RNA sequence: UAACUUGGGAGUCAGAACAUGGGUGAUAAGGUCCGUGUUCGAAAGGGAAACAGCCCAGACCACCAGCUAAGGUCCCAAAAUAUAUGUUAAGUGGAAAAGGAUGUGGCGUACA
RNA sequence: UUGGCACCUCGAUGUCGGCUCAUCGCAUCCUGGGGCUGUAGUCGGUCCCAAGGGUUGGGCUGUUCGCCCAUUAAAGCGGUACGCGAGCUGGGUUCAGAACGUCGUGAGACAGUUCGGUCCCUAUCCGUCGUGGGCGUAGGAAAUUUGAGAGGAGCUGUCCUU
RNA sequence: GGGAUAAGUGCUGAAAGCAUCUAAGCAUGAAGCCCCCCUCAAGAUGAGAUUUCCCAACUUCGGUUAUAAGAUCCCUCAAAG
């Protein structure tokens, strides 16, 4: 899990998403995962 | 060490308050007639009759 | 000089029993803080009590507002180094609703010699049965 | 409604904050040095929770009379839980940046 | 932390390093719970949540620092007038003696070293730790009790089996 | 051992015909939070509860006296001071 304050896709799969006031990015690749942004 | 601050009238009178003299443990004699304390010996005849 | 003034002589304080079911806190504190002073009487004295007695029924059924269930805390502090308690108000609903109303109130009332005989004519219970029926209660609508 | 001239008697030569135009410092300081206005100094009363310099306003004395200023009208605490139309769900309101997000409004230009 | 400013104290707010007793912050040294790996296992790297309890003994220098020896699950970093002298030490740094190097014609001075050299107070108020006397609790008494609310305690190693 | 949580993993499920732990609805989850363990506690003026004991003579103050059940004075001592 990456928390970083700006969280972006790193590839083309990846989703933005936001639950719990949080932008999280979930992407099918394990390392891409992000928060906090 | 030393007072900061005079003491006062209304303060003093309180501190004094238990400052007091006791009333002593005294019976009338059985002979002598005069008061006498509890466990001792009559001044006045010297008759104790225990 | 012809103001009146009320004195321990004339005064007459009734009994009254208010409902807190489907209620919110704030709103309904705000209201019966003015009963227990005596502000709805034309013969108010400042320098006496003039208010009346108060009974508060259905208290574990007030209501609050959006999340604050879980961001207003209550905090205590019993005057040891580092004693500092603490409780979330949707959890003391549950436990002791009559200390959630009772205190919401006090807070609303002066903080003088008067106002602490003021506050205890105040009766919280968190059903709908009171013991106080032979003080003859009346029902109160809240405005 | 002042100004000027002659004569008698003085005190003052340690100043401060706020707004604004500049130097200096680091477009730091409740810093420091000049221009301009106000207040304090030598000014009580109301507001800013407390708070010489900020806002309103200059106390001859008495009254259990009335209308207003700044600021206010749920309770502490005097006055609308006033009316009309809209926005925000975060306790935002009631502390801050570069950056990062189909959070949600307004006005303009076959897609699975 | 080293500085800038000179607003409080010069009819007086006592220093550095310890010792004794602690408290509190989390930017977490150890213990607990989790991602991701360039994660096979045994061991690690980095980042997130977590402050309940723990977090050694000596050699050398007056010291803080710092190095070294032997250990430990670990030998965390900061604040409180650099916590603390009406609690205590006086080894360094600011008294009067004397000496060396250096500077001055000189009396003398350190951009430096060396040996020596008085630390005083019976606690008035608040605060803190113990222990009694009054009055109250709607008659006067003797015993046994509920617990609103506070305080205390919280750590961890090595073996054996699977 | 119990009950709710942090970071986490989730189960269903639309907004957005698919996807998605969330926006409604169900779980799981820390030496930490509230209990469990030990001591003090009704001056808790909101002063609580239970068992037992004592309860008569008067000018008829809407009072008073002396007693009662109990507790002390004084005295011999300690396991306490």
């Amino acid at each position: 899990m990456k928390v970083r304050p700006s969280v972006k896709p790193i590839c083309e799969k990846c989703k933005v998403i936001k639950r719990k006031g949080k932008v999280m990015v979930i992407c099918e690749n394990p390392k891409h995962k992000q928060r906090q942004g | 060490a030393v007072p900061k601050r005079r003491t006062s009238k209304t303060r003093k009178n309180k501190r004094r308050t238990h400052f007091k003299i006791s009333v002593p443990g005294m019976t009338e004699c059985p002979n002598c007639g005069e008061y006498k304390l509890s466990h001792r010996v009559c001044k006045n005849c010297g008759s104790y009759n225990g | 000089r012809q103001t009146f003034m009320a004195n321990e002589s004339n005064i007459e304080r009734k009994w009254y029993v208010i409902d807190a079911e489907g209620q919110t806190l704030g709103r309904l504190s705000s209201e019966v803080a003015s009963i227990l002073r005596g502000k709805n009487k034309v013969t108010y004295t400042p320098h006496v009590d003039t208010g009346d007695y108060v009974i508060v029924i259905n208290a574990s059924k007030i209501e609050f507002t959006g999340n604050k269930e879980t961001d207003k805390v209550y905090y205590r502090h019993s005057n040891h180094p580092g004693g500092i308690k603490s409780i979330t108000a949707g959890e003391l609903r549950r436990t002791n609703p009559e200390r959630l109303i009772e205190n919401s109130i006090k807070g609303m009332l002066p903080s003088t010699r008067l106002g602490e005989k003021q506050g205890k004519k105040l009766f919280v219970y968190g059903g709908a049965e009171h013991p106080h029926a032979a003080q003859q209660p009346e029902n109160y609508e809240l405005r």
